[PDB]
RNA sequence: GCUUGAGUCUCGUAGAGGGGGGUAGAAUUCCAGGUGUAGCGGUGAAAUGCGUAGAGAUCUGGAGGAAUACCGGUGGCGAAGGCGGCCCCCUGGACGAAGACUGACGCUCAGGUGCGAAAGCGUGGGGAGCAAACAGGAUUAGAUACCCUGGUAGUCCACGCC
RNA sequence: AGGACCGAACCGACUAAUGUCGAAAAAUUAGCGGAUGACUUGUGGCUGGGGGUGAAAGGCCAAUCAAACCGGGAGAUAGCU
RNA sequence: GCUCGCCGGAAGACCAAGGGUUCCUGUCCAACGUUAAUCGGGGCAGGGUGAGUCGACCCCUAAGGCGAGGCCGAAAGGCGUAGUCGAUGGGAAACAGGUUAAUAUUCCUGUACUUGGUGUUACUGCGAAGGGGGGACGGAGAAGGCUAUGUUGGCCGGGCGACGGUUGUCCCGGUUUAAGCGUGUAGGCUGGUUUUCCAGGCAAAUCCGGAAAAUCAAGGCUGAGGCGUGAUGACGAGGCACUACGGUGCUGAAGCAACAAAUGCCCUGCUUCCAGGAAAAGCCUCUAAGCAUCAGGUAACAUCAAAUCGUACCCCAAACCGACACAGGUGGUCAGGUAGAGAAUACCAAGGCGCUUGAGAGAACUCGGGUGAAGGAACUAGGCAAAAUGGUGCCGUAACUUCGGGAGAAGGCACGCUGAUAUGUAGGUGAGGUCCCUCGCGGAUGGAGCUGAAAUCAGUCGAAGAUACCAGCUGGCUGCAACUGUUUAUUAAAAACACAGCACUGUGCAAACACGAAAGUGGACGUAUACGGUGUGACGCCUGCCCGGUGCCGGAAGGUUAAU
RNA sequence: AAUUCCUUGUCGGGUAAGUUCCGACCUGCACGAAUGGCGUAAUGAUGGCCAGGCUGUCUCCACCCGAGACUCAGUGAAAU
RNA sequence: CUUUAAUGUUUGAUGUUCUAACGUUGACCCGUAAUCCGGGUUGCGGACAGUGUCUGGUGGGUAGUUUGACUGGGGCGGUC
RNA sequence: CGCGGGGUGGAGCAGCCUGGUAGCUCGUCGGGCUCAUAACCCGAAGGUCGUCGGUUCAAAUCCGGCCCCCGCAACCA
């Protein structure tokens, strides 16, 4: 059995990273909410 | 020519290869190569526009001169190469000025011949010239559509365009599929038929014989489901419907000819 | 060894002999257009079919494929089957003439090899007409026959096979 | 030469046993099929919800698929418990 | 610490990924560990990751993403040119030994290498977003030449060994050495040089290409390994000396030959076949726009710089992914002895572990297994499971056939050890000696040493000689499907799907059709011997009749016919 | 017959005994010619059937070797 | 009223031709080293094609939905 | 069990629907033809409309009971 989570930081940061969200309107709508919830872990990074 | 392989193994007991000894077994001419990409049948959107296409094998694009814009300069045929992209051979020729190019290898042409383009060339296979200097009744290929375009019709193996008549500014072409189309006389063409005529004689034999060619397995309709295709469903092969494409358009008999900006040109229909 | 067997060389004669590449004429079918009008086609009589959507007849033009009127005759050629519009090219065989030459190399020939009408088969093209099979209309006691209107394979070409 | 054969690493998953509050939310063991190809694999991208993808089973799309997950319509509505 | 057992193409040793101090030392046991715990990957405090040569960043691009303008779209936004990013790709450069409780091709010692700047001396024309060469490439198969490595021998050191023997053909340990430079070999590729001309290379060209000639026959490019050197250096078994008794300091002999031989290297070769096998830059080279007492370039030398980041530890697992210290899953490299075809397998070497609950009893019963008289499928839905066959060489082998097969059909014979042919044959490798020379990594000849099948004969041992692990059950008839292959991940592997082939039909290219409100793409930088849809499904013989119903195609005279 | 309801059709072969199997006759409830038909060498982790071989499958189980089960110490659940 | 003929006039249905709208996924140049695009020459089609509005037709490709109740269980038959 | 249809000279079929009169062909009989037969020609006979009963001026016909035949249905656990 091959579990559904093979870690790969580069793939993690390009598809769900800060910059990819910052590039689009929808991602920016996302980032708007994260600050609207007072969440510390805004995006996924080091 | 044609050669039938031996039944030594299951899968090789039906393949038929077409052997051509005059083919240049060496490497392809370097200066005329560029990267050709395999699409897998997807557009800009990446969704499959046309199925059954993909996988295959990597092949290199060769810039072939269909245009024949150079004029009145004799050439020397160096070697006949097997082109990966075309169903016909290609000839690596060199003019008297020192420039090398590829032309669609015609029927009667060997290694070490002489060909030239322009109206100064007489009638001989390989020569390229406008149709208003070509005697009617002759046989050509690589005919242009708009003057200076380069050539578009009957480029594959064995295909040939015969000219019926010349009504002044318009010459009549009796196409390969029996169609009768007119074209502006200013366009060019190349005398003689296209080589590698036994391309149709070749049978594939294996299943992968089509696979590396760039094809994907084709699935039948009565094996699918209602949600995936108009056919399918049932409980034991129930067709009972008029054969349509995966998008509802009735096939096996339905003319979808609709251009109208070109209907002046077609004189006769396929029959 | 000789020469009357047989074979060869020199010069000519006649021919649908065989093969490949082109060209020409009449006619047929279809397509397009004009003139023009109620029949056209067919037979023992008739009917199916075609026709006022305007046929057939007629004229003009074009696209095509197959066979070559008269010459043509129990005439010719080739071993046979078989082959005829004409032309170019390659080429086989037969006969005659006045001589020379080799010097019996000859005759037949199971096995064997090759060619071998048409029909038929396979791969690939072309497809006018004709036409198995077949449908329809008549004949008929019955007609899955003879006849008529349509009509596929095939008939034609290239490469093999039988 | 071979979608060639016997057969390891590798991939796949036909038979039985064990397991089923398991060691494991489909595994292990003893035998298996393929095994130079339509093979397999790594890295990195592309196609997405009435759509994608599919050698086509209505299978797969993060253990969920004859229409995914999360938030909002919305305290849907219920002659029913 | 003394024994035993286990893996040993892994349960060993190193990397990428991914985690994130888990690595090491001291100390502590309440909580974590399925038992105790002075123990540990657990708490607490401290220490450790040292780079111009490793990788990344950098240069340059592929798939593809972003995308000035631009086209298009209610808006959001979509596509896309020039450019700009993006490796798993290509491009400069280091090895040996030693040292730590933990890191080291990074630190020290020894010996080298690479990319640029500045300055100096002597010469000389340099110079792009532009041209060319190169970089630059496929599958498969076989041979030759070597190496890592292993064995034997020589040699050196030690021992002669607690029950019979062993100063001898006895036993054990060691016998290691690179990068770079020089030589330029086995082998492979290819005819050089020179003069002249040109519609060729968006412009130019002395460079490439092409076209005529002369001269001479080789020159040149590339290339593992070997031999020297690197190195009278290091290492090195064993002694000698101090013990916090863990180890440190000191010293240090032999260091060669032969044989076997890789899946590694030469080989990013050569042959052959086909499905016909990146791009750009670094580098090399030629010029335009221009600049010339310059500037730049070639060569030598001196000096300086080579920055930033990661570097610990785990990495086939108690540290990654599975909620767990989970019998699962995880790509790449190195990979020995004997037997064996082999990375199978058996037992071991190096190395690393005994799986973190055990002590007793030996009941029924359950699972993993050993054996079984007599019969041998009577079991049962059914020969399901076990059992048995099982290797090599050779003998031999039917119906049918698409003439390939079927077939390893079936059924059989010989397999151990010793001697002899022969103080080890055929064969392979191959030094010394002799000789020649276009003198070197050369070629003939020569044959010692070394190594080593297999065949035959004779003799002998056990019940059994492929003795274990390992390792086909086979024959007959017949349904479906041609066969390989694929699929219901996690109850269905099949007769289902695909398949090549065939048939029908649509499309004349701004092609048909499909994605997308549109542009733009795919189709195809292909064009009827092509592409799209459908049906059937190798191959052999075939594939009959019907145009009423539905659909489709063709023709449109008539009736009817929306908007206007 | 992957098709045949009636049916375990009838006949012959195979067994001591054959609702399956194999070969045929045609009464085809309701085969059939690319929703392709009838055959077919080879191939198949395929369906049905027979024979040899081989055995614990069975007649009928019998003994032994280990892991649990039982007792003792430490730890310590679950469905309900 | 029917049949009709010359002219004037009114628009309609077709045919041929031209070039200015427009198309141009033909050749060439510039912006620009850029196969996008825009503009400019030229050639070819040509008032078609194509597009917007109105409208007839085809239309399970697509969407929202309907498909009764009684019934000695339901279905079917029958009834209302 | 339920639903639809059918039963007509010797035979195979119309007519029923929407009631008063039953038709087509083959077969048969007598004659003609031919030497004889078939075929062909001429003319004619032949039918309780399954059975019984009711409704009606009148029943093959409208309806119902029963008999025989054909098709459909006899299903979901």
């Amino acid at each position: 059995m091959k579990r559904t989570f093979q870690p790969s930081v580069l793939k993690r940061n390009r598809s769900h990273g800060f910059r990819a969200r910052m590039a689009t309107k929808n991602g920016r709508q996302v980032l708007a909410r994260r600050r609207a919830k007072g969440r510390a872990r805004l995006t996924v990074s080091k | 020519a044609v050669v039938k392989c031996k039944p030594t193994s299951p899968g090789r007991r039906h393949v038929v290869k077409v052997v051509n000894p005059e083919l240049h077994k060496g490497k392809p001419f370097a200066p005329l190569l560029e990267k050709n990409s395999k699409s897998g049948g997807r557009n800009n959107n990446g969704r499959i526009t046309t199925r059954h296409i993909g996988g295959g094998h990597k092949q290199a694009y060769r810039i072939v001169d269909f245009k024949r814009n150079k004029d009145g300069i004799p050439a020397v045929v160096e070697r006949l190469e097997y082109d990966p992209n075309r169903s016909a051979n290609i000839a690596l020729v060199l003019y008297k000025d020192g420039e090398r190019r590829y032309i669609l290898a015609p029927k009667g042409l060997k290694a070490g011949d002489q060909i030239q383009s322009g109206v100064d060339a007489a009638i001989k296979p390989g020569n390229t010239l406008p149709m208003r200097n070509i005697p009617v009744g002759s046989t050509v290929h690589n005919v242009e559509m708009k003057p200076g375009k380069g050539g578009q019709l009957a480029r594959s193996a064995g295909t040939y365009v015969q000219i019926v008549a010349r009504d002044g500014a318009y010459v009549t072409l009796r196409l390969r599929s029996g169609e009768m189309r007119k074209v502006e006389a200013d366009c060019r063409a190349t005398l003689g038929e296209v080589g590698n005529a036994e391309h149709m004689l070749r049978v594939l034999g294996k299943a992968g014989a089509a696979r590396w060619r760039g094809v994907r397995p084709t699935v039948r309709g009565t094996a699918m489901n209602p949600v995936d295709h108009p056919h399918g469903g049932g409980e034991g092969r129930n067709f009972g419907k008029h054969p349509v494409t995966p998008w509802g358009v009735q096939t096996k008999g339905k003319k979808t000819r609709s251009n109208k900006r070109t209907d002046k040109f077609i004189v006769r229909r396929r029959s």
